[PDB]
């Protein structure tokens, strides 16, 4: 997915 | 890249970047407005606007490198956006630390509709  | 800043986020927080900061309070994860909830949260639409200076880069995919000189985080010689996003990254990691302290839950999985007021980066 991701971070931000 | 994504997988880049995450792996940085946990070094530095020992936090897995994807619970603890993808829907963090209003700005952390995908978000796009209202005022920031707190420091976290302010360290988020800090990295948000500094993506925001590379208008032609792309930061969840465009892989970079870094080493650590003693903790130190450092961005190695790479492409011109390469740099420049490693940077951004940097500091979003550097504050994260620095706000451990007051990290709290009740900003996790945060309610769009909470996220009110107009902020300019």
């Amino acid at each position: 997915a991701i971070a931000s | 890249s994504l997988l880049e800043f995450g792996k940085m986020i946990l070094e530095e927080t020992g936090k897995l970047a994807i619970p603890s900061y993808s829907s963090y309070g209003c700005y952390c994860g995908w978000g796009g407005k209202g005022t920031p909830k707190d420091a976290t949260d302010r360290c988020c639409f800090v990295h948000d606007c500094c993506y925001g200076n590379l208008p032609d880069c792309n930061p969840k995919s465009d892989r970079y490198k870094y080493k650590r000189v003693n903790g130190a985080i450092v961005c190695e010689k790479g492409t011109s956006c390469e740099n420049r996003i490693c940077e951004c990254d940097k500091a979003a990691a550097i504050c994260f630390r620095q706000n451990l302290n007051t990290y709290s839950k009740k900003y996790m999985l945060y309610p769009d509709f909470l996220c009110k007021g107009e902020l300019k980066c």
